[PDB]
């Protein structure tokens, strides 16, 4: 028996695919399978140790690409959605993944956010203005040696009005604007 | 879609007629009128969701017109960002350009203000404008643009005697 | 006044939906046309349009502002909607109370481009700009104005003239803090207060569980795995069943799409009406009646929600 | 712009540079840069026994002349400074059944549902270094050869050798009808939005595009904790058997006839089963077999079979025509 791994299991001609970890259901003792709200079998008992195991899904997201356009430059980022580095990455260095042209670049420069996996570009601490938005707050540029690189949003300056109990400003000139 | 068999022999008309018994030519002309049924449903649902968008828009677009064209508009940011002034149409395909003219005020200036003004046991309220001082002396100015006057009779309303204002001043009003 | 401003993001892959890790069942989808690009180009403009409203709701403002060490307004309180620097996440007490009262095959939810902490502080950046600036900060540079000041402008656009405010200052103060703290009892003993953002959480579920129940109905078929249907029988009573069951899982997923796109229609329309809601009620004072609240209009406050405003 | 899939060469794949028999995987890419003609053709088959007519493409004097026909020569060959002949690869010859007349030569040589399909281009280009650039192939001529290759040689007396595979790929024609460009759908993630967006160029933004699965890679397999078992040491290890007349019909179950331990224990002599398969008879246990116990002569087991005769066939124990067992003695 493996665990914390993707396998294909074979429970008393029952079939299927997953990663099969420790769970805490407690089943009757003539109960056999365990089954979701609707129809996936969530659940499954070890017909010799007598043990819980949670079959759970294998791992998939989109493959979204980030470009900064043909006529600049040639460099991508690739975005892996809803899956943390550590996977992706060992799927990289033992194979099995579904894109066939696997290896970007790697290189290190591997970045983690809530949004996924990102390769392609180093996380920078300063913060501007967005221009190719990616997920939660994090977006991207080209910049200057030219490469690609993340920051996190910034939603403008920051600017104190001088509040005072007797304090007004009354302005002097004006500017007439035309807008679309 | 035209080419799309939907799980028939063909996607021509006349090869599957002159091919075979007009029996399986009735089963695979009903898979294709099936089909092409659909996409016809599909395409049409979608024109009227679309339909439905655009008549929200070109109802907007009426009313800005009626309002901001025909006459000035008091509504914030919707002639326009900042204070309307006018708006000019211009025609384009399947669609129309507004240029809405605003104002904006700059230049700004701070100074020292004041509710109300005790002269003589009396608490007196500007009847138009805004009481501001530049350090020495005081000065009734209008709220957007920067024209300081003296304080006088017919420029002020009294109400009341000096002893529920806050910030009351004890300057000159003087009277003609 | 309650109103939503935008819904879940959700993105569908057909592959791992319909044929499921079969290499069989890809073969037979391909003959039935382009229905999977365009299902993912109409879930795509829904998903973008989505943070579209989000954004013309909330960001109308060039410059952040934060307001002063906190201070005597006059006599109003405000320290149940300005920020608390005292936790994690800087919400405003109303701000938490309203976010703890709000409670897989092939598919997945997007998460929104913009986080909750923006958003509060978009709205504080407004509530600071409302309260130290007036009306003013909306039309170009903002100018500085006592508060006391500020309402007797406001109610001088009523009819009523600047004495009023200025004797009976404490009165009106006392008024304004009992009316703020009998709003948080209001809405903690009241239950059914959030009905509508519970709604769309709740349409969403629903329409999920029904998409994802279907998928084991047999619509009239030799079973509901494909599978079983697969190594039991001739090539061609496999084709017809398969073609049965894609046929009825294609429909499902046209119905799912048409009620997704109906749904975030009426959604774009509510947004549109908070965002001028917005625009019209806090960046000034409305003349019309019935709109910034019953009886005469004076102020309004904006507070973050889950999924609305 | 095209969209289309089919067997192609990938983009930066691996090219081999150089009379060895090179497979013919579902088409190869030639490519001979020589001007001294020393490569005279090719020869296509699988045995060369005159059993597949030997494809011998020969360019003899002006234009390729395309004759399915198989030469014999003499077999001893030697270097020589006319003829230029005397290739002995092959030994037999038979009929001939078509008959064709008519720097940088590449060619691509492809068959499918029996026809031959074969490609020319011919650059005249004057150098050896490998030329970059774009180069379309034309349908020279198709053949309907209607049979199957999967070997091939060179004809001798400086060339490369590739091998194709399914891929879809992008083309780009011109307001002529000429191929100017090719944009494969595989290599980079650049040239993965440029065949989702159908154009050779893209503007900045994110784009979305295929799906990333991870497949299984091991196959668990956990049945039930076995614990019941065949009783056969008290029918194959017994004390006492009885006589042919009063044989037993002893009843036995729980038997998937999986009988190793009588392998080991017995060193059988005898072992005919005429059903199904004994190394199948571990995939299906059984419930009502009988067994019965014997002790014969030697020379009369051979007696012991389907549709045989004699005393003890007639007299004492009789089997069925459709008899499904195995017999052990
Ligand atoms: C604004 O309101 C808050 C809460 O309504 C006031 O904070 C309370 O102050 C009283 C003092 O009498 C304490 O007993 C309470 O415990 C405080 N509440 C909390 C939650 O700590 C605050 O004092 C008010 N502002 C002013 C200027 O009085
Ligand atoms: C068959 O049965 C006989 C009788 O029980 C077995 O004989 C014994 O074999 C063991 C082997 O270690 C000896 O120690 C005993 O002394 C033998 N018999 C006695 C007198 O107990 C025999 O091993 C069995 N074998 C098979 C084929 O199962
Ligand atoms: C990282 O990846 C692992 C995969 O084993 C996952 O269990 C975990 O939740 C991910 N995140 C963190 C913070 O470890
Ligand atoms: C005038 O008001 C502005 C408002 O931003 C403030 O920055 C400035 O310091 C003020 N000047 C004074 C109080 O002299
Ligand atoms: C209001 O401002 C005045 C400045 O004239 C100051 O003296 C007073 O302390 C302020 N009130 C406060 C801080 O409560
Ligand atoms: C006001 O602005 C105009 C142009 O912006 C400038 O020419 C002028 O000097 C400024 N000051 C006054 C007092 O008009
Ligand atoms: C303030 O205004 C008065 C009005 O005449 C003027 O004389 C004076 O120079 C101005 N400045 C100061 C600092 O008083
Ligand atoms: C203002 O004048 C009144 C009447 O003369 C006087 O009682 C009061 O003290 C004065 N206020 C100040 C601040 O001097
Ligand atoms: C087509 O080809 C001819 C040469 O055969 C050339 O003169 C002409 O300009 C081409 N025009 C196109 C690209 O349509
Ligand atoms: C059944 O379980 C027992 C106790 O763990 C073990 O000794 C025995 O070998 C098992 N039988 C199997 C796995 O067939
Ligand atoms: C056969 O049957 C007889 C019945 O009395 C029994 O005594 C004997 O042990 C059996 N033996 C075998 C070989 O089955």
């Amino acid at each position: 028996l493996v665990k914390n791994k993707c396998v294909n299991f074979n429970f008393n001609g029952l079939t299927g695919t997953g990663v099969l970890t420790k769970s805490n259901k407690k089943f009757l003792p003539f109960q056999q399978f365990g089954r979701d709200i609707v129809d996936t079998t969530d659940a499954v008992r070890d017909p010799q140790t007598l043990e819980i195991l949670d079959i759970t899904p294998c791992s998939f997201g989109g493959v979204s690409v980030i470009t900064p356009g043909t006529n600049t430059s040639n460099q991508v980022a690739v975005l892996y959605q809803g899956v943390n580095c550590t996977e992706v990455s060992v799927a990289i260095h033992a194979d099995q993944l579904t894109p066939t042209w696997r290896v970007y670049s790697t290189g290190s420069n591997v970045f983690q956010t809530r949004a996924g996996c990102l390769i392609g570009a180093e996380y920078v601490n300063n913060s501007y203005e967005c221009d190719i938005p990616i997920g939660a707050g994090v977006c991207a540029s080209y910049q200057t040696s030219q490469s690609i690189i993340a920051y996190t949003m910034s939603l403008g300056a920051e600017n104190s009005v001088a509040y005072s109990n007797n304090s007004i400003a009354i302005p002097t000139n004006f500017t007439i604007s035309v807008t679309t | 879609q035209l080419s799309s068999k939907f799980g028939a022999i063909s996607s021509v008309l006349n090869d599957i007629l002159s091919r075979l018994d007009p029996p399986e030519a009735e089963v695979q002309i009903d898979r294709l009128i099936t089909g092409r049924l659909q996409s016809l449903q599909t395409y049409v649902t979608q024109q009227l969701i679309r339909a439905a968008e655009i008549r929200a828009s070109a109802n907007l677009a009426a009313t800005k017109m009626s309002e901001c064209v025909l006459g000035q508009s008091k509504r914030v940011d919707f002639c326009g960002k900042g204070y309307h002034l006018m708006s000019f149409p211009q025609s384009a395909p399947h669609g129309v350009v507004f240029l809405h003219v605003t104002y904006v005020p700059a230049q700004e200036k701070n100074f020292t203000t004041a509710p109300a003004i005790c002269h003589d046991g009396k608490a007196h309220f500007p009847r138009e404008g805004v009481f501001v001082s530049n350090g020495t002396h005081w000065f009734v100015t209008q709220r957007n643009f920067y024209e300081p006057q003296i304080i006088t009779t017919d420029n002020t309303f009294v109400s009341g005697n000096c002893d529920v204002v806050i910030g009351i001043v004890n300057n000159t009003v003087y009277d003609p | 006044e309650i109103l939503p401003v935008s819904m879940t993001k959700t993105s569908v892959d057909c592959t791992m939906y319909i044929c499921g890790d079969s290499t069989e069942c890809s073969n037979l989808l391909l003959q039935y046309g382009s229905f999977c690009t365009q299902l993912k180009r109409a879930l795509t403009g829904i998903a973008v349009e989505q943070d579209k409203n989000t954004q013309e709701v909330f960001a109308q403002v060039k410059q952040i502002y934060k307001t002063p060490p906190i201070k005597y307004f006059g006599g109003f309180n405000f320290s149940q909607i300005l920020p608390d620097p005292s936790k994690p996440s800087k919400r405003s007490p109303i701000e938490d109370l309203l976010f703890n009262k709000v409670t897989f095959n092939g598919l997945t939810v997007l998460p929104p481009l913009l986080t909750d902490e923006m958003i509060a502080q978009y709205t504080s950046a407004l509530l600071a700009g409302t309260i130290t600036s007036g009306w003013t900060f909306g039309a170009g540079p903002a100018l500085q104005i006592p508060f006391p000041m500020q309402m007797a402008y406001r109610f001088n656009g009523i009819g009523v003239t600047q004495n009023v405010l200025y004797e009976n200052q404490k009165l009106i103060a006392n008024q304004f803090n009992s009316a703020i703290g009998k709003i948080q009892d209001s809405l903690f003993s009241t239950p059914s207060a959030l009905g509508k953002l519970q709604d769309v959480v709740n349409h969403n579920a629903q329409a999920l569980n029904t998409l994802v129940k279907q998928l084991s109905s047999k619509f009239g078929a030799i079973s509901s795995v494909l599978n079983d249907i697969l190594s039991r029988l001739d090539p061609p009573e496999a084709e017809v069943q398969i073609d049965r069951l894609i046929t009825g899982r294609l429909q499902s997923l046209q119905t799912y799409v048409t009620q997704q796109l109906i749904r975030a229609a009426e959604i774009r329309a509510s947004a549109n009406l908070a965002a001028t809601k917005m625009s019209e009620c806090v960046l000034g004072q409305s003349k019309r009646v019935d709109f910034c609240g019953k009886g005469y209009h004076l102020m309004s406050f904006p507070q973050s929600a889950p999924h609305g405003v | 712009l095209h969209l289309t899939q089919d067997l192609f060469l990938p983009f930066f794949s691996n090219v081999t540079w150089f009379n060895p028999v090179l497979p013919f995987n579902d088409g190869v890419y030639f490519a001979s840069t020589e001007k001294s003609n020393i490569i005279r053709g090719w020869i296509f088959g699988t045995t060369l026994d005159s059993k597949t007519q030997s494809l011998l493409i020969v360019n003899n004097a002006t234009n390729v002349f395309i004759k399915v026909c198989e030469f014999q020569f003499c077999n001893d060959p030697f270097l020589d400074v006319w003829m230029e002949s005397e290739s002995g690869v092959y030994s037999s010859a038979n009929n001939c059944t078509f008959e064709y007349v008519s720097n940088l030569r590449e060619f691509v040589f492809k068959n499918i549902d029996g026809y031959f399909k074969i490609y020319s281009k011919h650059t005249p280009i004057i150098g050896r270094d490998f030329p970059q650039g774009f180069s379309a192939l034309e349908p020279l001529v198709d053949l309907p050869i209607g049979i199957n290759i999967t070997r091939f040689q060179t004809l001798l007396a400086d060339y490369y050798v590739g091998y194709l595979q399914p891929r879809t790929f992008l083309l780009k024609y011109n307001e002529n009808g000429t191929i100017t460009d090719a944009v494969d759908c595989a290599l980079d993630p650049l040239s993965e939005t440029k065949c989702t967006l159908k154009s050779f160029t893209v503007e900045k933004g994110i784009y979305q595009t295929s799906n990333f699965r991870v497949q299984p890679t091991e196959s668990i397999v956990r049945f039930p904790n076995v614990t019941n078992l065949c009783p056969f040491h008290e029918v194959f290890n017994a004390t006492r058997f009885a006589s042919v007349y009063a044989w037993n019909r002893t009843r036995i179950s729980n038997c998937v006839a999986d009988y190793s331990v009588l392998y080991n224990f017995a060193p059988f002599f005898a072992f005919k089963c005429y059903g199904v398969s004994p190394t199948k008879l571990n995939d299906l246990c059984f419930t009502n077999v009988y067994a019965d116990s014997f002790v014969i002569k030697g020379n009369e087991v051979s007696q012991i079979a389907p549709g045989q005769t004699g005393n003890i066939a007639d007299y004492n124990y009789k089997l069925p025509d459709d008899f499904t067992g195995c017999v052990i003695a």
